[PDB]
DNA sequence: CCGCTCAATTGGTCGTAGACAGCTCTAGCACCGCTTAAACGCACGTACGCGCTGTCCCCCGCGTTTTAACCGCCAAGGGGATTACTCCCTAGTCTCCAGGCACGTGTCAGATATATACATCCTG
DNA sequence: CAGGATGTATATATCTGACACGTGCCTGGAGACTAGGGAGTAATCCCCTTGGCGGTTAAAACGCGGGGGACAGCGCGTACGTGCGTTTAAGCGGTGCTAGAGCTGTCTACGACCAATTGAGCGG
């Protein structure tokens, strides 16, 4: 059905020109992207239940990504993140 | 030299009390939230709570670390032990 | 006509996350901002794993990324060896080690 | 300010006793103190950023349990 | 100029 | 007019874990034995840890239940331990083991 | 809180024993638990069945998941002792 | 019937080469064969109880996905 | 004739099985293992072959694992062999079987 | 007649 | 043990989630035969585990001296809960219509091979 | 060390299927509104957190003195690694069958949602 393939190969094509990937590490880089939303996403539901909230938002899934992610991952992460999200809202 | 030891672990493994001093635990605590929000107020329990937390995990590493001692053929724990409890935990 | 990715400059989709979001009972409502930070997110750690692995191809001599790629830019790199701590993955192998005392 | 020496050799020896350690050695407290810090560094870093996220000044109980759930150490009798 | 990480160089 | 809870023989409350199935975001329906069974697992769990709780209050020649005797019953019982083998219990202590090489 | 309940059960199992203060949050730290294990497994297996209900079918293969050996053999037992005569 | 000895000395000494080990006593065999039966038991327990609660008769990969997560055993690849 | 030093080819087949990702159980037997073993849990049971391919593929990484665990508590005790007692430290440690 | 488990008796 | 109000139960509709039957084909099981790679059995030797013995130093036990933890009390105010407007943000619904998924297609990255030269580890 | 043999990298040529692309198309995302509550904000109250002080005494710190234990070295014997010759199923490639997973199409009952009516569990 669906699956982050091609925006996996987008990623790669432009982080890697010349370098191509293969069927099977196409099906782990999917399941590492499932994995990574479901953790965030959970995350994001424990803070929103919390703090009795019925809306999951940008500051939930920021929050989540600094409680999951380590040290300067989530730094860059969160800044990727905002730096998004304002030029959404923009 | 070893009695008053087992005499020791006998009295401290039947008492269920906080072994670390509250006062000293409580300054620890602020210092090390201090690197992360300045003006930080805790809760009496938030407190109580950590050390609860830091006091089971502090016993659960040492029982590790007696058995690598013992597998190691000794009675005394060295820094080795620790650290060998702490990769095979997998917090190294 | 234009994309909410495209207008996130990102190349990961908002409105599949969106929607998985929605549906994925996670709140009784998603906020609009919500389905950005995490598709931004989402694809800064694809290209984080993604940027390692074809470097380990590449160090390999190889011109694609296969399983052993990825655990080798994984598990050679602190911060996602922590973050995938607990991951399995398939045909991927182990890190070259030997201790030092079991060398002559 | 060197506020972990207040986790004192003595109170480090009865946490080993009730570990059942029989003999210490002399660098053990030093080890116990960095393990000591180590642990309560990524406790409370976790249960403040459940505080903040609250936009509340004070660190919670409830953070300090929420803080310990997400390790796998599961705290019972504060809430 | 590709996708080059900050976190890494 | 049988509150529910005594029309199904349980001293647990029914409708409030229909309530809570339905305001925690489990699913979009909540069947109907879904609380009664949920109310029972818990009622008879709790019961069993109490029926050890208090063994092991009376062991200690006392009418009252403590965390001392709460610790001491899950973790005498492989089950209840396994179980609640993540747990850290306030107050609890610990279970009295001293090795073979360490006593003389 | 289960407080009045776990303090129901407990007269039910020792009529001369009483609880602590201390040891009634931790049964109601056990109770809050164990309800959440249970029911975010019978979420998960919900999802993974493409179902929106969550039935005492969903709840009983949560309570065999979770519960170790002889502890779900009559944790289901039960389960299915109080939906019967609930229903009957 | 017995099929745990189709697990020869030879692949359990490959797995231990694998895991950087140099030398091997003659029981670890055995001990081996004792925890892969453990391990896999519970593995195919869960995967078996979410067959069964799919009403399905085939054990699906995603079945042993499933199962595995449960266990903090996350496993990619295989959906 | 030309022998080796009975600590050399060891090392050479360290590096050898660190460098593949292949499997090293044979698969028919390994198949017959996970069948026999479902067998008490549900009678005519089926396996996709790809459920059993996820079945090795993580009771491998599993068992290096915790040999690579294994070895650390042997060289704690000073040695080179690896003895069930070491498979017991490492499982006790990690809380597999206290 | 206290309340008892079968699991335990 | 007493007061009372928030939460529990009951009655009734309706819409849709889920049960059930029919079907279709995929994929899982079962078998056969040949090849040969791998497992297995055995012999030899050596290197490692394990036990013993001796040294000396580090850890424990004990008796003073000091230090600060703990306890009780007094006081201030910072911030956590709580409540009452207001509006802005999100769910819901009905058009479009482009992006991504499901099949053809070939061509190159990878796997696989011999003749060759270079580098290993183990001795006499 | 010389060097002789084992392990192994290098140069150079054929498959070879799999991945990267092309193509039709269909459905899920986007756009443009509406409705309405969820969250934000301002005001307020009072709890509970922090800060200081004074006294006691329990625990920590320190020094000293033995001796138990950790570690080092040595010797032995046995068990595991290496290698070789033999046996045995793993694997690969068909060949065949059918059990059951996946998918409509239909219908029904079950749970969500709203309206009385209470009546028990929380605070004191």
């Amino acid at each position: 059905k669906e699956s982050y393939s091609v925006y996996v190969y987008k990623v790669l094509k432009q982080v890697h020109p010349d370098t191509g990937i293969s069927s099977k590490a196409m099906g782990i880089m999917n399941s590492f992207v499932n994995d990574i939303f479901e953790r965030i996403a959970g995350e994001a539901s424990r803070l929103a239940h919390y703090n009795k909230r019925s809306t999951i938002t940008s500051r939930e899934i920021q929050t989540a990504v600094r409680l999951l992610l380590p040290g300067e991952l989530a730094k860059h992460a969160v800044s990727e993140g905002t730096k998004a999200v304002t030029k959404y809202t923009s | 030299p070893g009695t008053v030891a087992l005499r020791e672990i006998r009295r401290y493994q039947k008492s269920t009390e906080l072994l670390i001093r509250k006062l000293p635990f409580q300054r620890l605590v602020r210092e090390i939230a201090q690197d992360f929000k300045t003006d930080l107020r805790f809760q009496s329990s938030a407190v109580m709570a950590l050390q609860e937390a830091s006091e089971a995990y502090l016993v659960g590493l040492f029982e590790d670390t007696n058995l690598c001692a013992i597998h190691a053929k000794r009675v005394t724990i060295m820094p080795k032990d620790i650290q060998l409890a702490r990769r095979i935990r997998g917090e190294r | 006509a234009k994309s909410r990715s495209s207008r996130a400059g990102l190349q990961f989709p908002v409105g599949r996350v969106h929607r998985l979001l929605r549906k994925g009972n996670y709140a009784e409502r998603v906020g609009a901002g919500a389905p950005v930070y995490m598709a931004a997110v989402l694809e800064y750690l694809t290209a984080e794993i993604l940027e390692l692995a074809g470097n380990a191809a590449r160090d390999n001599k190889k011109t694609r990324i296969i399983p052993r790629h990825l655990q080798l830019a994984i598990r050679n790199d602190e911060e996602l060896n922590k973050l995938l701590g607990k991951v399995t993955i398939a045909q991927g192998g182990v890190l070259p080690n030997i201790q030092a005392v079991l060398l002559p | 300010r060197d506020n972990i020496q207040g986790i004192t050799k003595p109170a480090i020896r009865r946490l080993a006793r009730r570990g059942g350690v029989k003999r210490i050695s002399g660098l053990i407290y030093e080890e116990t103190r960095g393990v000591l810090k180590v642990f309560l560094e990524n406790v409370i870093r976790d249960a403040v950023t459940y505080t903040e996220h609250a936009k509340r000044k004070t660190v919670t109980a409830m953070d300090v349990v929420y803080a310990l759930k997400r390790q796998g150490r599961t705290l019972y009798g504060f809430g | 100029p590709p996708r080059r990480s900050s976190r890494l160089t």
